[PDB]
RNA sequence: GUUCAUAGCGACGUCGCUUUUUGAUCCUUCGAUGUCGGCUCUUCCUAUCAUUGUGAAGCAGAAUUCACCAAGCGUUGGAUUGUUCACCCACUAAUAGGGAACGUGAGCUGGGUUUAGACCGUCGUGAGACAGGUUAGUUUUACCCUACUGAUGAUGUGUUGUUGCCAUGGUAAUCCUGCUCAGUACGAGAGGAACCGCAGGUUCAGACAUUUGGUGUAUGUGCUUGGCUGAGGAGCCAAUGGGGCGAAGCUACCAUCUGUGGGAUUAUGACUGAACGCCUCUAAGUCAGAAUCCCGCCCAGGCGGAACGAUACGGCAGCGCCGCG
RNA sequence: UAGUGACGCGCAUGAAUGGAUGAACGAGAUUCCCACUGUCCCUACCUACUAUCCAGCGAAACCACAGCCAAGGGAACGGGCU
RNA sequence: AAGGUGAACAGCCUCUGGCAUGUUGGAACAAUGUAGGUAAGGGAAGUCGGCAAGCCGGAUCCGUAACUUCGGGAUAAGGAU
RNA sequence: AUGCCUGGGCAGGGCGAAGCCAGAGGAAACUCUGGUGGAGGUCCGUAGCGGUCCUGACGUGCAAAUCGGUCGUCCGACCUG
């Protein structure tokens, strides 16, 4: 008999293999279209969730009652050290599918990509790309790399490149790095080949492939929680206080006559750590991170055009499980998947940006520097001695 | 032109807020919340601004026994504005208006949040206190 | 953006932070946190309580 | 139906479909297949209530009903009754109809049927009977197989590692309000639209804790009752002694963020053009065409492949290419 | 469709097969109101013991053979047959 | 049949006396459980039914209705310390 | 299960029946006020006795009927060898 009173279904069919994520980093199922007639460019970058703060900023959207009126809106910060272009990959049409053609690494490789290429560093003898790099030092060798460029030239179609994270200037735990095919758009097969061929061994800084007030995509793991029940893992309704057997369950898994319980019946196992990609994420500001001419230059983290002040994102006592930023940054409006220290995949819009909110230009007015570990309620250590005065252990 | 800018629900169906007029009610039970579509087993409730369907428990007997518009002014829920204040007012009220949006009374006792004041320009006329 | 003075306290309150309260009767109050809107509520005098400002001024702590 | 059989209905007659009603039969089950409802949950049907696209008027606008492709997404909160059913209050675009052993008791409950104790009314001499009422009346077991949810893994790739492709499966977004249009089109007046735009909301899905709230045994820091270390100090016991405030972590439309594009076309409306010297969307050919279907975005990744690095100096060893036995 | 207060037309009320009433009392059966609260909106978090893994010790129920589905026919609802 | 608190042979702590936590120990703190709790706003809207939980609670000083078999109701109810 | 014989046992509090004393009013009949008193198949409540609810735990159990909270009674038609 149909049920008395209908309600709709909980959870996303679309979502469920729910499965702890295969892969650590986030991965570009997608990239974005390629047309051969803007400059080449990048269209994927590597961050860390450093944390979250605040935002102070002044809406420009005509009609509503917030227009001109200050706002607090929540942004999370990424910290983008630059990536080092290591290696080239090229890719043929099939009619199966778009398979790899050839891969082309650079001469020098620094002992962070290295890493990735070990599972224990401590007991290997590090080996890798020892005969590979006398290619490059060799007429032979050269005569055959310029045989695979050409060859890659004639017949790739998608040319990709090999980045690596700088590990050495974060300050987390783990030092292996984290390697990424990024996918080049822009013009020809040649101009791309010959302009990837020019960036190898090469820094590629965060602020030339994305801008401010850009709508980008997110890629990564969701924070992990282990085994969960079905009114956690699915949000069911809760049985009565009465229910002998259990309420935190379900109670009619499926019908008499298919003898199986059907696959959108909500049960209960692994909740979290599934692979996601958040859409229309705004770049409210990209940071310049810690540089040095005669002092150390911190204000530019923090500082706005209305406050002027010497503050840096990292509130008091630094990012809570995370550290101190010290590298480039973006600051991304709303929240993003993953815990702290969690690499992300930061990628371009797959759409024609073409809206009032997309299109809105952001001017940042102030940014909270309280701390994060507790109740703060001073932005800087300045300040906060000003407040208080001296104290006994002076 | 201007929008709602939903904020937290404190005020279901079956809270029982104090009139905030000079009609002679005492109470106003609210029986329901217009504009929501509902969900299964989930109670309508209502934010300050919104027009219910309330019913007078205590007071003048003309009131009793019958159903009354009403917008609810004040509420002890802590909501969240666009400026990052959350603020909230140690009392639920409300007062007693028709369909079209006209008081039924002439003075409002207490301040009256800025949503309802901008939602209901005939409230905010009456009202002594703003927020 | 314009800074608040705690009710209870005497901190500054930045726009992300603190609360708000609305008495019956017609005043505003500001805290920033659960702690002063519980001292707040509870009738507690700030005057008697040594980390307020409050305190400190009545007693002419510091300088 | 003012005139008019077919805008909308339709008697007297007649032809059908369904097993979501009660019936007829006793074919399976009496070495036992746990029943009526309610709660929870998934899926399916269309005989379409609303939304998308359209044809019709006794369609001027608004509103209204008739019909077509169409089940993608929705179809609510309560008073009474165990109730299915039923009626009312309120909101809403709508509160459409049903199946899944009259879905669902090793999922729950036991309110009513339906054991044993009793009360009332009727019947009987009586023991007792009553689709007549009332009251109290034990709801067992999964550790087996499959199915499902997750987690190790497995055959080949000489061994390992990195970066990837993809066949296949799942799939998702939905509806409403306010401003302008516009008191305009329309209309004697009363009344009274729509498209493109702007600001937002409901339901749903995926996240996250900067802020607000919750938790709190970091048993963190004060304050306290009774007792115990002779007392002060410092502490302990009273299954977490009690009570304030409370870090981090989890967590709430109870805070915050995000939710997408093409192709083929259905109904329909058309172009050219005969059959049928005329006319015709159709016969040949062609156009526009949607909550429809498929795919893209998204999730998983084949007893499925690809490129690249190192490939066992040893104290015994073992390999990789070449040719010729 | 509950409860209470009035009517009697009482299928089938009625006077020790006792009628009516009635203070106090009742782990007796019902209605409403005040306060209260996670019963609920709408769930979350914390504690102890299990469940989990390990060392040792270690049963029972049950068992034609066994165990992936759609439709057909069949003892008119199949894991086996097509 | 001790001391303290306490109206008390109530509950809690202690002395004389007794014992090893009740047919085993170690490592983590997943889901479901069993036993305790806390929850912003609403306050029974849940359910057949306020089931369960929660609210009140000791003592002192005030006050205490209808009804009644005049005995009660009664710690009625409601206040302050 | 019931009758009989012979033994044992049942904290701490509340309400306050007869009887009695003193004071005041009355012409008498007698009536009020404040005390004393401790009766009751009396009340709260422990031990004991029993088993309403959670239709809780368990339900190849600790147990062929036990366990936790909450409960009725607890000077008499009381409980018990
Ligand atoms: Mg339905
Ligand atoms: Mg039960
Ligand atoms: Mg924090
Ligand atoms: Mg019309
Ligand atoms: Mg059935
Ligand atoms: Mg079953
Ligand atoms: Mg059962
Ligand atoms: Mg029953
Ligand atoms: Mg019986
Ligand atoms: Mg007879
Ligand atoms: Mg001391
Ligand atoms: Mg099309
Ligand atoms: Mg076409
Ligand atoms: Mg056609
Ligand atoms: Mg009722
Ligand atoms: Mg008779
Ligand atoms: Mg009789
Ligand atoms: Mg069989
Ligand atoms: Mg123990
Ligand atoms: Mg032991
Ligand atoms: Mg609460
Ligand atoms: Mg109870
Ligand atoms: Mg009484
Ligand atoms: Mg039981
Ligand atoms: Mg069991």
């Amino acid at each position: 008999s149909h049920r008395k009173f209908s309600a709709p279904r909980h959870g996303s069919l679309g979502f469920l293999p729910r499965k702890r994520s295969s892969r650590h980093r986030g991965k570009v199922k997608s990239f974005p279209k390629d047309d051969p007639s803007k400059p080449v460019h990048l269209t994927a970058f590597l961050g860390y969730k450093a944390g979250m703060t605040h935002i102070v900023r002044e809406v420009d959207r005509p009609g509503s009652k917030v227009n001109k009126k200050e706002v607090v809106e929540a942004v999370t910060i990424v910290e983008t050290p630059p990536m080092v272009v290591v290696g080239i990959v090229g890719y043929v049409e099939t009619p199966r599918g778009l398979r790899t053609f050839k891969t082309v690494f650079a001469e020098h490789i620094s002992d962070e990509c290295k890493r990735r290429f070990y599972k224990n560093w401590h007991k290997s003898k590090k080996k890798a790309f020892t005969k590979y790099c006398k290619k490059w030092q060799d007429d032979a060798g050269k005569r055959q790399l310029d045989k695979d460029f050409s060859s890659m030239k004639k017949y790739c179609q998608v040319i990709r490149v090999l980045a690596h994270t700088q590990m050495r200037l974060l300050p987390l735990r783990q030092k292996k790095a984290h390697l990424m095919e990024i996918q080049v758009n822009g013009g020809t097969v040649a101009e791309k080949l010959d302009w990837a061929r020019e960036r190898l061994e090469q820094q590629v800084p965060v602020s030339q492939v994305f801008g401010q007030d850009e709508m980008i995509d997110v890629i990564g793991v969701t924070k992990g929680k282990g085994y969960k029940g079905v009114t956690s893992r699915w949000h069911t309704k809760k049985l009565p206080r009465k229910t002998h057997r259990g309420l935190r369950k379900v109670a009619c898994i499926g019908a008499w006559h298919p003898a199986r319980v059907a696959f959108s019946v909500a049960r209960a196992g692994q909740k979290g750590y599934h692979h996601r990609t958040e859409i229309n994420k705004k770049i409210y500001k990209i940071g310049q991170g810690y540089l040095i001419k005669d002092g150390k230059l911190i204000k530019n983290n923090a500082s706005t055009d209305y406050d002027l002040s010497d503050k840096s994102i990292n509130p008091l006592g630094g990012f809570v499980h995370y550290g101190e930023v010290t590298n480039d940054f973006v600051m991304l409006k709303g929240c993003v998947v993953g815990t702290k220290k969690r690499v992300l995949t930061l990628r371009k819009s797959l759409l024609v940006q073409t809206k009032r909110r997309a299109l809105e230009k952001i001017d940042l007015k102030f940014i909270d520097t309280t701390s994060k570990f507790g109740h703060g309620r001073f932005q800087t250590v300045e300040e906060k001695k000003a407040f208080m005065g001296p104290l006994k252990k002076d | 032109s201007g929008a709602k800018f939903r904020i937290s629900l404190g005020l279901p169906v079956g809270a029982v807020i104090n009139c905030a007029d000079n009609t002679g009610a005492k109470n106003l039970y609210i029986i329901s919340v217009k504009g929501i579509k509902g969900r299964l087993n989930r109670l309508p409730a209502a934010g300050v601004g919104d027009m219910v369907m309330a019913t007078v428990k205590k007071g003048k007997p003309e009131l009793r026994k019958k159903v009354h518009p009403a917008v609810v002014i004040r509420q002890r829920k802590s909501y969240r504005r666009k400026d990052g204040v959350f603020l909230y007012f140690e009392d639920n009220a409300g007062v007693i208006v028709n369909n079209k949006g006209e008081m039924k009374g002439s003075a409002i006792t207490g301040p009256v949040a800025k949503e309802c004041a901008d939602l209901w320009p005939r409230i905010a006329s009456n009202a002594g206190s703003i927020a | 953006m314009k800074v608040e003075l705690c009710s209870f306290s005497g901190y500054k309150i930045y726009p992300g932070h603190g609360r708000r309260y609305a008495r019956t009767d017609g005043k505003v109050f500001q805290f920033l946190n659960a702690k002063c809107e519980s001292a707040f509520l509870s009738k507690r005098n700030p005057r008697q309580i040594n980390w307020t400002v409050l305190y400190r001024r009545k007693h002419k702590k510091g300088q």
